[PDB]
RNA sequence: UUAGAGUGUUCAAAGCAGGCCCGAGCCGCCUGGAUACCGCAGCUAGGAAUAAUGGAAUAGGACCGCGGUUCUAUUUUGUUGGUUUUCGGAACUGAGGCCAUGAUUAAGAGGGACGGCCGGGGGCAUUCGUAUUGCGCCGCUAGAGGUGAAAUUCUUGGACCGGCGCAAGACGGACCAGAGCGAAAGCAUUUGCCAAGAAUGUUUUCAUUAAUCAAGAACGAAAGUCGGAGGUUCGAAGACGAUCAGAUACCGUCGUAGUUCCGACCAUAAACGAUGCCGACCGGCGAUGCGGCGGCGUUAUUCCCAUGACCCGCCGGGCAGCUUCCGGGAAACCAAAGUCUUUGGGUUCCGGGGGGAGUAUGGUUGCAAAGCUGAAACUUAAAGGAAUUGACGGAAGGGCACCACC
RNA sequence: CUUUAAAUCCUUUAACGAGGAUCCAUUGGAGGGCAAGUCUGGUGCCAGCAGCCGCGGUAAUUCCAGCUCCAAUAGCGUAUAUUAAAGUUGCUGCAGUUAAAAAGCUCGUAGUUGGAUCUUGGGAGCGGGCGGGCGGUCCGCCGCGAGGCGAGCCACCGCCCGU
């Protein structure tokens, strides 16, 4: 999401492993960050690496640091 | 459609073995079906077999011998983090003087006994006995 | 004819958190209303006063008049059938005696030609049964 | 115990086969030249045609499509399988 | 099996071993390049472009003998279709139907079918919006759809 | 704490304790109280088979090349203090370069195009065939219908029968089959028209686009409901006549709703193959439908030729059949209900003894009928499937007997 | 006496302290499951037993008792919760034609699974090491210091087999 200003909303995919089963669960949670308000022309769907933070907020501790896919989109 | 395409070569031998035949065909090919018939062929199970070419897939023939007995495939591939692996040898196999399973692994593909001294473990593909 | 893969472990397990609910020895003892409908509030045995004695007939392959009370428990304020299990000991049974009851042998149901009672007689006014049977004991008169 | 050779059959069980169920699948039809009646501009034709061809030799139809194989509307000089 | 319609269907073709120029007829591929326009131009999707080269002229196939399948050449200089040429066609379908379908209503028949193709287009968007060939903002209408095609 | 090592708490459960050497002469010595296990998550570092995922396609990697703007200083006579250069780097910018210049194959996966067909596939119009009922006209007569037997019924107001026509509504007999198509319910008069579809045939195209499926959506026989038009036959309900002890049933004469048609609701059937979908493999055989192929003779033509119709075979996909100890199963049976303790191709729904019950209540859809979702209290020792022997049949096939008949 | 703030019990030495009821062993059974009586008296579909199948209406192997035997032995039955049995909750591991059981059929989003492909190949290469026939050797017998063998302590070498 490239909602309410200065932050964002990241889905973030991941597995949980069941014991009784020997086969694994799919969950997400996601989350809130903030932004460097540098930036435009960061998409939605793509790749980032965020760190972790002094509580920014209610919701929003960890903080963008770099964003992470250019090349799979459209024209240079 | 066809999934485990390691799965139906298995039970297109294991049905010819089974009615007596000296030859058979399966009809898809790979590196992971190729290097899982030389494990076999590395212990005497089978004959010497030959692996039809194409442009399209490749299509493997095998001069079966009477050896061996059943040649499974086991799905999903699991793990065998080396301490499991004496659990699955004994509710898997007929008895632990005979009989191999064989587990893919950051070394290659290769059976349980290598597995035991190259020290490692890995996902698993199926067995034979 | 099965999930089987190696990302269903869900489906795996809310399908048997589903199905369980079928296994009527697991419905009754996970389930609110079970306990609720016991006359014991889930309890090996309950205190209660005798107010009348009374006996009930076997069923039709053999004939007899199986003696039995109607033990009021104190517990819940309910009314049961308490079978006197002993060989003519419904002598030391009297109005307003305070029986001591319990199961009768097969967890919630009937025992033979009993006709729906669930429940026997251990003690009688703060004596074994047993006991009095046996001449052991004496229930001062 | 039905032990035949499924390396080495013989070359006329191959057309006992499906096009796809052969050894080495291989298509059933065979590009063919044609002599373009009244004329010597020789054309080349794909036996399964599915079109009609026109000569400016002839000014009339040449191959005509009907079913899963062509039919030559007038005899020709036929060379096949040079591939 | 088929998609819609029930049955182990298996006809095919099947191209051969040989990966080599026929040698009977070259006519390299700075013809057939040049000649492909032609067709093209002429206005033929790349599906039947193929037919006419092999019916007549005789190519073993375009990408043996030239460098680069028919669309691959269409691509280059600016002739590719507007939408890709299976697209296009299940379009038709769809709005053939539906035209007969305004008319005779109780043809259930038609009320069916029409309801796999649009299945059918419905999951053809959903596999060209990932590879980028159709833009995201695309949708299929089923009203506007007809003016988009003869 | 579990495990386990060392140790004689008299043994053990335990405990982390203890053993020497001598009166004691040393102004004491030797030691113990360890190890493994402790997922999942986080950190670290070797392995890179399998499984995700990535990279230059309308230009991108390479060559410390020669050019601009714009700036950030280190330190040289000015030790410090202000000014100009170059270098190094950073930002955008000018020509050609070395790329073997970058696009794996095209699946007995799939979509799509193309060609000749095929099919009681679907819709709309068109057309025919007898039959039934009604009626007009003419003929001859006294009975006609109907059942096991009759009667209600039909005629002295000429019925039933025979002939020529007229009107109506339904229905497509015989051809019609273990034959065809459709997802299923289902579909059979000639002709036309509209649009679709499987299968084959392909040295065409795209290059993974596909399998299955909560929530959701289209169709869903019969019956039933709502409005309009028609109502031949049959006909729930109804009134009668019979048989019966009763017969508000079977049987017979009438007969409303209904049956058929156009427009909407309803979403249920032993809607059955009581047998999920897709994919692979394991026996033979004679035929059947459609397509294409190879064929020697015949028949339609005066000519192989275009093509039918026969006749011999092959290949794919169908509906199905016969046989076999491949192999399953409780067995009847099964080329799937096989590849199942020698169990794991992928995925959906659903059952846990019988009854209470598909009931009560709650939610929800429905004009109504009802449909979907859906318990417990209590009760019970058996409910239930296949085969085997008998008994029995107002069940058929043979045969005998005056305790049977003629 | 010892133990311990103080006593208490175990431990150590005293004076007494066993002839069958002294110093007396039970709790549940004897139809089957399930070890052990087709023994005697009573009761007569009564009393009652019995988890279940079942016994009781004149000969009760089951009731009430006596005798004899059986189970566990300072413990043993009863009630209920619970685990194994349970392949009757089944991921390893269940079933669905007829025994309960597959939506009427199709489309289909979440969800689950997804064809093939990027040295699936060698060198008298170089060397270290397990066992192994080997050619050699320090080495061990044998020999006359002219000589004969390679495996058996020690292994070494160029080489092959053993994935």
């Amino acid at each position: 999401k490239m909602k309410m200003q200065r932050t964002i909303v990241i889905r973030r995919d991941y597995l949980h492993y069941i014991r009784k089963y020997n086969r694994f669960e799919k969950r997400h949670k996601n989350m809130s960050v903030h932004l460097s308000p540098c930036f435009r022309d960061v998409q939605i769907g793509d790749i980032v690496t965020v760190g972790e933070c002094r509580p920014l907020s209610k919701t929003v501790r960890f903080n963008v640091l770099k964003v992470t896919k250019a090349a799979g989109t459209k024209k240079q | 459609v066809r999934m485990n395409v390691l799965a139906d070569a298995l039970k297109s031998i294991n049905n010819a073995e089974k009615r007596g035949k000296r030859q058979v065909l399966i009809r898809p090919c790979s590196k992971v079906i190729v290097r899982f018939l030389t494990v076999m062929m590395k212990h005497g199970y089978i004959g010497e077999f030959e692996i039809i070419d194409d442009h399209r897939a490749g299509k493997i023939v095998v001069n079966l011998t009477g050896r061996l007995n059943k040649c499974g495939v086991i799905s999903p591939r699991f793990d065998v983090q080396l301490k499991d692996l004496e659990k699955w040898q004994n509710n898997l196999l007929p008895s632990r003087q005979f009989g191999f399973i064989v587990l893919t692994t950051s070394a290659g593909i290769m059976d349980h006994e290598e597995a035991r001294r190259k020290h490692t473990g890995g996902k698993i593909l199926g067995f034979f006995f | 004819g099965k999930c089987r893969g190696l990302r269903t472990a869900r489906k795996l397990r809310s399908h048997r958190r589903d199905q369980k609910w079928h296994d009527k020895q697991y419905k009754k003892a996970h389930l609110g209303t079970a306990l609720k409908a016991n006359p014991f509030g889930g309890a090996s045995h309950a205190k209660g006063i005798v107010l009348e004695k009374v006996g009930v007939e076997a069923k039709q392959p053999n004939s007899a008049i199986r003696k039995c009370v109607r033990v009021q428990l104190i517990k819940n304020g309910k009314k049961i059938t308490a079978f006197v299990p002993n060989d003519g000991c419904l002598n030391f049974i009297e109005e307003n005696d305070e029986v001591l009851v319990a199961g009768f042998g097969r967890k919630g149901h009937a025992v033979g030609d009993i006709p729906g009672v669930r429940f026997k007689v251990v003690k009688v006014a703060n004596v074994s049964l047993l006991a009095l049977y046996k001449g052991k004991k004496e229930r001062p008169r | 115990p039905l032990a035949k050779d499924l390396l080495h059959p013989s070359p006329e069980e191959e057309k006992r086969k499906h096009k796809k169920k052969r050894l080495v699948q291989s298509p059933n039809s065979y590009f063919m030249d044609v002599k373009c009646p009244g004329c010597y501009k020789i054309t080349t034709v794909f036996s399964h045609a599915q079109t009609v061809v026109l000569c400016v030799g002839c000014s009339t139809v040449l191959c005509q499509p009907t079913g899963g194989k062509a039919r030559l509307t007038e005899g020709c000089s036929f060379r096949r399988k040079q591939h | 099996g088929r998609m819609h319609a029930p049955g182990k269907g298996l006809s095919q073709s099947a191209l051969p071993y040989r990966r080599s120029v026929p040698t009977w007829l070259k006519l390299t591929s700075d013809d057939v390049k040049e000649q492909i326009y032609k067709l093209a131009k002429k206005g033929l999707t790349p599906s039947q472009i193929g037919v006419i080269l092999r019916d007549s002229h005789g190519v073993a196939q375009v990408r043996f003998v030239t460098g680069n399948k028919i669309l691959r050449i269409l691509k280059s200089k600016g002739l590719a279709p507007d939408l890709p040429e299976d697209l296009y066609h299940l379009i038709k379908k769809a709005v053939a139907v539906r035209k007969h379908l305004e008319r005779n209503r109780k043809d259930k028949d038609a009320k069916f079918r029409l309801i796999l193709i649009e299945s059918r287009i419905h999951r053809l968007a959903r596999y060209y919006k990932t590879k980028r060939v159709l833009p995201p903002n695309w949708k299929y209408e089923s009203s506007t759809a007809s003016a988009l095609v003869a």
